[PDB]
């Protein structure tokens, strides 16, 4: 189907404790494929998926230099933001940046992105037009004026419509074993006595990829949204994800309850019940 | 500055079977700022050489990390995750429950 | 692959 590529970056200042810490990671869909951490002894961008390992030394050298450069420009930008917000040099602050692209099943650009946040709040974002900006406040408007003057959007647009999509397509091909495979959830229902009067029914979805999933409980066909404990989808640590949904059921009433699972890896939504 | 307290889940990679090697995970998410300290505990003591993912974030800019270690669950051994963050006056301890 | 970031806030 559709796919995405994202590069995420975080710099965190630490006054009196040297230069900011810089960490960046790249993803295709829900798959991590590259990482860089400035605090590694002689830091390099490193592979984190098998299908990127085949890129040659020139690729890793360029990537590494780009990461080092962004760490350095982030240091300058953190200093600028202290000025823009009239802040002291004593505190730790955070600068986050994301950029990348979404493509459709045919490989065509669906959306490009480039956006920044300061201290966990929106700062400036490239709009969906890839031609104009949304500034969150009067500080970000200063950046906007500079970036309008320098025709920054046009340069980002050229990357997002060109290289971003072209390299994503390359990765999807080289990684076709995994990036183009959905792993359906393995599902089951468990029963957890609370007392002689009631028990929890917990519906599990394990080992699925990608992360998007819907899990719901029904009682005689009616959705139990308000009475369901639904945990956040969580990584298993091996590429796949987990989720569960639980409801408290009076003794003897279990056969009224069905769990429903939707995942792109499932041809049709599944219906499960507790089987003693 | 607005701060967001971490969500915490402690769980295993595979369904727990006593005597069978597995991975113990502590997933912390939805937090800001990014500095956070996480320990995994076996019978109240810190497990050594725990690994973690590289810092990343969600669409809303909040951070997430996975801490993990190999472990072999038993009937009697108790595992937990201890999390400290600026939003917490006291570190939060979440016990591992093999049924969650 | 990445892009060089030339810009400053
Ligand atoms: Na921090």
């Amino acid at each position: 189907g559709s796919h995405s590529m994202r590069y995420f970056h975080t710099s965190v200042s630490r006054p009196g404790r040297g230069e900011p810490r810089f960490i960046t990671v790249g993803y295709v869909d829900d798959t991590l494929f590259v990482r860089f951490d400035s605090d590694a002894a002689s830091p390099r961008e490193e592979p984190r998926a098998p299908w990127i390992e085949q890129e040659g030394p020139e690729y890793w050298d360029r990537e590494t230099q780009i990461c080092k450069a962004k760490a350095q420009t982030d240091r300058e930008d953190l200093r600028t933001l202290l000025r823009y917000y009239n802040q002291s040099e004593a505190g730790s602050h955070t600068l986050q940046n994301m950029y990348g692209c979404d493509v459709g099943p045919d490989g065509r650009l669906l959306r490009g992105y480039h956006q920044d946040a300061y201290d966990g709040k929106d700062y400036i974002a490239l709009n969906e037009d890839l031609s104009s900006w949304t500034a969150a406040d009067t500080a970000a408007q200063i950046t906007q004026r500079k970036w309008e003057a320098a025709r920054v959007a046009e340069q980002l647009r050229a990357y997002l419509e060109g290289e971003c999509v072209e390299w994503l397509r390359r990765y999807l091909e080289n990684g076709k074993e995994t990036l183009q495979r959905a792993d359906p959830p393995k599902t089951h229902v468990t029963h957890h006595p609370i007392s002689d009067h009631e028990a929890t029914l917990r519906c599990w979805a394990l080992g699925f990829y990608p992360a998007e999933i819907t899990l719901t409980w029904q009682r005689d066909g009616e959705d139990q949204t308000q009475d369901t404990e639904l945990v956040e989808t969580r990584p298993a640590g091996d590429r796949t994800f987990q989720k569960w949904a639980a409801v408290v059921v009076p003794s003897g009433e279990e056969q009224r309850y069905t769990c429903h699972v939707q995942h792109e890896g499932l041809p049709k939504p599944l219906t499960l019940r507790w089987e003693p | 500055m607005i701060q967001r307290t971490p969500k915490i889940q402690v769980y295993s990679r595979h369904p727990a079977e006593n005597g069978k090697s597995n991975f113990l995970n502590c997933y912390v998410s939805g937090f800001h700022p990014s500095d956070i300290e996480v320990d995994l505990l076996k019978n109240g003591e810190r497990i050594e050489k725990v690994e973690h993912s590289d810092l990343s974030f969600s669409k809303d800019w909040s951070f997430y990390l996975l801490y993990y270690t190999e472990f072999t669950p038993t009937e009697k051994d108790e595992y937990a995750c201890r999390v400290n963050h600026v939003t917490l006056s006291q570190p939060k301890i979440v016990k591992w429950d093999r049924d969650m | 692959r990445r892009r060089w970031h030339r810009w400053r806030l």
